[PDB]
């Protein structure tokens, strides 16, 4: 698959914040969702907040405590998300490409994909 | 907690009487409990399935 | 209609021996049944001693 444009991604870093983002298929349209789930063997995986198509409801914590996520851009449509404090340990591959699922929703058990795929083999666990 | 079982014996109902207690969290503590796929819970208010 | 079975009812005290009475009385809605089952005939149930 062809890699999609991004403005920063990969393993998280301690302290501060990272505006994880990935280019979306649509252009100048913000009525789309997004998912940042990373698939990899083992228990070294943490749930990641999801954004619905409507965009009125933000993250699994609801808009009551969340912050608006930018999903519109001029040069290239992109989605911006804010990352909460999490453990630096990570072992799953990162591949910002075309998403395998487009029916974004508010579900929690739902994941980006079941199996793994092509991507960078960066790991800081083992 | 009444007249219910697992997936093999779930209970089936339909009536325009009320909504079960799951909407308690849908006022100020709307967690991911309302697992919606493809659509957002807000769209339910505007229109239904 | 459109899969919605509606039942209306109304009770009115009377004093008659034969035939229906005169007057007007609206039938307030009772309950809407979204069973959506094809309907073509019906029968009545009575209590027999």
């Amino acid at each position: 698959q062809v890699q999609l444009v991004e403005s920063g991604g990969g393993l998280v870093q301690a302290g501060g914040s990272l505006r994880l983002s990935c280019a979306v298929s649509g252009r100048t349209i913000s009525t789309f969702g997004m998912g940042w789930f990373r698939q990899a063997p083992g228990k070294e995986r943490e749930f990641v907040a999801t954004i619905t198509r409507d965009e009125d409801m933000l993250l699994y914590a609801d808009s009551v405590k969340g912050r608006f996520t930018i999903s519109r851009d001029t040069a290239k449509n992109m989605v911006f998300l804010q990352m909460n404090s999490l453990k630096i340990e990570d072992t799953a591959l990162y591949y910002c490409a075309v998403r395998r699922d487009s029916s974004w929703g508010y579900s929690r058990q739902s994941t980006e994909y079941d199996y793994w795929g092509q991507g960078t083999q960066v790991t800081v666990s083992s | 907690a009444t007249r219910f079982a697992s997936v093999y014996a779930w209970n089936r109902k339909r009536i325009s009487n009320c909504v079960a207690d799951y909407s308690v969290l849908y006022n100020s503590a709307s967690f991911s409990t309302f697992k919606c796929y493809g659509v957002s819970p807000t769209k339910l208010n505007d229109l239904c399935f | 209609i459109d899969g919605y079975f509606k039942i209306y009812s109304k009770h009115t005290p009377i004093n008659l021996v034969r035939d229906l009475p005169q007057g007007f009385s609206a039938l307030e809605p009772l309950v809407d049944l979204p069973i959506g089952i094809n309907i073509t005939r019906f029968q009545t149930l009575l209590a027999l001693h």
